Parts: C-alpha cells; structure tokens; sequence
C-alpha cells in the first residue's frame, strides 16, 4: 500500500496576493509648545494714598 | 555556564529540581536525573533503518499478519517513526527567534 493514505487532506493552493511590510513608520513632526507662564506673581498696591 | 550550547536555546533556563529530604538506603545523598534531548532522535534514526532493511525483502512479516495485521499497518508505523525523526529535525538547532518570520526596513536609495 501506498503509505501516505487518501484520507488526508489535499487541498490545492491559490494566488495570493502580494506581501506588505509590518510596519510603516512614516515621519514624524515635533508637537508644538510656547513658554511656560509664572505662577506666584507681582502684585500692586492695595492701599492708596 | 559549562554546556550553553547542550541547551535548546528557544527554551532558555531548562532545569527542573525537587528535593526530598531523606536519602535512599546507602550513602547520605544520591540524586535522580530525566534528560529530553534531541539526541534520542539516534534510537529512531536506527529502528527506521533496520525496519527498512527487513521490511522490502517482507521477512518475518507473514507472522505479523498471520495473527492479525494489514501491511498498511505497518506503513503508517514506520513513516509515523520517520514523522517524529522530523519532529526532532524541526526541534533541533531553531533559534531563539519571533512569534513568526518577518521582513525588516531596507535599502531603497535610487534618487
């Protein structure tokens, strides 16, 4: 006897399409800022002349 | 430290201990050892060949079927034999590698 039996699958390959990479890691810009503000502050004069 | 490369290396640390506090009769301390190894892929690699070199020339084989067996039978059971040598040819020298293959960032200067 033949010793790879009928009883296993045998399915026929296909056209696959073409592979992609993994991973695109397309550029990045720099997020933006502006300064940092002061928090304790001057102050003016309560009390007038 | 002594046998790194011994080691299957996608299987990185590789000991199990136990300790039981008690020794044999005898000496104060002996110890057990259970080994897995591809090197046993060498007991399969041996049967398949010596199965081979009976099993063309059919000798001995009519007492085997006589009390039972197709000659099928035997066919699945050596080429399941050679299927677990390929088992140990799949398990011996891979590498420690990714979940699966990949492809990595090129070269594509042209301009």
């Amino acid at each position: 006897s033949p010793g790879t039996p009928g009883s296993r699958s045998r399915t026929p390959s296909l056209p696959t399409p073409p592979t992609r990479e993994p991973k695109k890691v397309a550029v990045v810009r720099t997020p933006p800022k502006s300064p940092s503000s002061a928090k304790s502050r001057l102050q003016t004069a309560p009390v007038p002349m | 430290n002594k046998n790194s490369s011994y080691f299957v290396e996608w299987i990185p640390n590789n000991v199990k201990t136990a300790v039981c506090d008690i020794p044999p009769r005898g000496l104060k301390m002996s110890a057990t050892f259970i080994g897995n190894s591809t090197a046993i892929q060498e007991l399969f690699k041996r049967i398949s060949e010596q199965f081979t070199a009976m099993f063309r020339r059919k000798a001995f084989l009519h007492w085997y079927t006589g009390e039972g067996m197709d000659e099928m039978e035997f066919t699945e059971a050596e080429s399941n034999m050679n299927d677990l040598v390929s088992e140990y040819q799949q398990y011996q020298d891979a590498t420690a590698d990714e979940q699966g293959e990949f492809e990595e960032e090129g070269e594509e200067d042209e301009a």
